[PDB]
RNA sequence: GGCGAGAGACCGAUAGCGAACAAGUACAGUGAUGGAAAGAUGAAAAGAACUUUGAAAAGAGAGUGAAAAAGUACGUGAAAUU
RNA sequence: GUGGAGGCUCGUAGCGGUUCUGACGUGCAAAUCGAUCGUCGAAUUUGGGUAUAGGGGCGAAAGACUAAUCGAACCAUCUAGU
RNA sequence: UCUAGUGCAGAUCUUGGUGGUAGUAGCAAAUAUUCAAAUGAGAACUUUGAAGACUGAAGUGGGGAAAGGUUCCACGUCAACA
RNA sequence: UACUGAUAACCGCAGCAGGUCUCCAAGGUGAACAGCCUCUAGUUGAUAGAAUAAUGUAGAUAAGGGAAGUCGGCAAAAUAG
RNA sequence: AUGUACAACGGGGUAUUGUAAGCAGUAGAGUAGCCUUGUUGUUACGAUCUGCUGAGAUUAAGCCUUUGUUGUCUGAUUUGU
């Protein structure tokens, strides 16, 4: 809510700096078997339960 | 083809509207109308004034007035040629009674 | 009413963050973690929670030490550092 | 084109609703270009948005 | 169990550890706990220049390649069903 | 006349949930919708905090409620129980 | 010659996949939409203007707690969701 | 410390007619934050069009009689300030 | 597919309801005000009433009729003993 606590307020900024999606070039380099992102993480329809 | 003219002509709501839900009966004058210009003119393409949508949805949905006195205007198509060089501009005729009138051929001026 | 509506009503969390375990089991009125046992000295652990187990315990995480323990161990604990040959 | 945020710009300017805020088409271009509340300023100013004459309540009637 | 080595009349991706892959992961549950799926282009990206139709996606040509009856919905490509 | 009591009464919100054994009944919905009804200043309604934990609690007592689970919850194990 | 985790039509079998039903049931609560212009490839629904209506201050209004977490605002933008 | 606070931001597997604490509260009628209408504020959202058969659901009316109906006057009607 | 053609309008008829608006009135419960004081004095308010007014409105959407007005009347597909 509003009135948080830092912990809450520091994992939902982790979050939303893990909320988009995979470098194109890691997409380009050599050996790769990664396609997309698969952590991916909205609001609709998970929630985190913190 | 040919008939760039302009007419005045009579309409009857009344018997057109007569039997139809009091929430559309409005919105199927405004239908009517169009088919009422496609008869009398062979057009497809009726644009109708808000003018006259007003003086449709005056009364309200359900109070629509038994006749009306049109003024059509049967007119050459521009804008990127549709099926149709022609089509239909509906406008009204502001009338103290719209009673007892015949319609009439009316020109450029 | 007892589900859907009573699922409405269901708003007020028995349980928050820990701070030994991070797992969201510090029941609040109760002061303790259902999962590590904090704020116990001990690690709440069970050997019929084999699988608990397997997932809490060493080698999940990053063994800051204990790696560098083996690799110290081959080569006798040296003190000293090398003499450019 | 589409003008929801300036009409609410708008609104809250003048102080009125957006029920009450009108805007021109035949200036919409230059509404669409204008993005801040400074520009909508000027826009009243320049009377291509009008508060808007307000529906009335009589009390004549009642008296 | 831990660390390091070697082997097998073992399993061979619905098998074998739950996990050959970003697996105790995503995900569910208040929580304890629960707990997946998912491997293969081609020797090499050479991953389709250019033209044309189309709003575009894509198509038809072209071309690469031994092979597009290998086109990232990629080895082969069964059946049900169409 | 004054005054303005009451686990008084009519009746809104609010709390509930009588009847239609209505609608829906592969629903809006794992108990809802509509009307009709009960009560509505009190043993009232209710949020938050707090205590009570499984042969245990809590129960103005229906064997009711105890996270869509109760004539003994849920999780894992004993357990591939017989 | 040896050796087995050795042969499936079934187990309301397990996992995955596919069908007919079937272009069917159905997408019907919450009084209600219409005219033109602009954009755009394309407009019943996007935007504007005009009109008609509703909530009708115990409101479909304006602000908050719990909860949610960046949904807030903008620009671009429509393969999937609505 | 933004924002929603809910027929789309919470929980109900979901953009579910459910549920979830609260503050402010105009004019008229009327005893009354009852119901109806309106102003400020906000929405104009819920897949649409054309027809108007049976059957349905919801809503209404019906001579004369007046519960004979039915388990039972269920339901509706009358009554009403 | 150029005619006792068809339609949309208009007019007339038939029906329904019940006497429109507007104007006027020495109609009008009564009440104020005036001054030329009244010898109906007049002005203003005022439910309603009377006349013009069996008037006016509606009247085919599945009513009748038309010597009127204005329009329309060559698009597509298929078929062989």
């Amino acid at each position: 809510a509003a009135q948080k606590s830092f912990r809450i307020k520091q994992k939902m900024a982790k979050a939303k700096k893990q909320n988009r999606p995979l470098p194109q070039w890691i997409r380009l380099r050599t050996n790769n078997t990664i396609r997309y992102n698969a952590k991916r993480r909205n609001w609709r329809r998970t929630k985190m339960n913190i | 083809l040919k008939d760039v003219v302009t007419r005045e002509y009579t309409i009857n709501l009344h018997k057109r509207l007569h039997g139809v839900s009091f929430k559309k009966r409005a919105p199927r004058a405004v239908k009517e109308i169009k088919k009422f210009a496609k008869l009398h003119m062979g057009t497809d393409d009726v644009r109708l004034a808000p003018e006259l949508n007003q003086a449709i949805w005056k009364r309200g949905v359900k109070g629509v007035e038994y006749r009306l006195r049109l003024r059509i205007s049967r007119k050459r198509n521009e804008e990127e040629d549709a099926k149709n060089p022609l089509f239909s501009y509906v406008e009204p005729v502001l009338v103290a009674s719209a009673k007892g009138l015949q319609t009439v051929v009316v020109e450029e001026d | 009413g007892k589900g859907t509506p009573s699922f409405g009503k269901r708003h007020n969390k028995s349980h928050t963050l820990c701070n030994r375990c991070g797992r969201r089991s510090f029941h609040v009125q109760k002061k303790t973690c259902s999962s590590c046992g904090y704020p116990a000295a001990k690690t709440r652990s069970y050997n019929w929670g084999a699988k608990a187990k397997r997932r809490h315990t060493t080698g999940t995480g990053r063994m800051r030490y204990l790696k560098h323990v083996s690799r110290r161990f081959k080569n006798g604990f040296q003190t000293g550092s090398a003499s450019k040959a | 084109a589409n003008l929801r945020t300036q009409k609410r710009l708008a609104a809250s300017v003048v102080g009125v609703g957006k029920r009450k805020v009108w805007l021109d088409p035949n200036e919409t271009s230059e509404i669409a270009q204008a993005n801040s509340r400074n520009a909508i300023r000027k826009l009243v100013k320049n009377g291509t948005i009008v508060k808007k004459a307000v529906t009335v309540h009589s009390k004549s009637r009642t008296r």
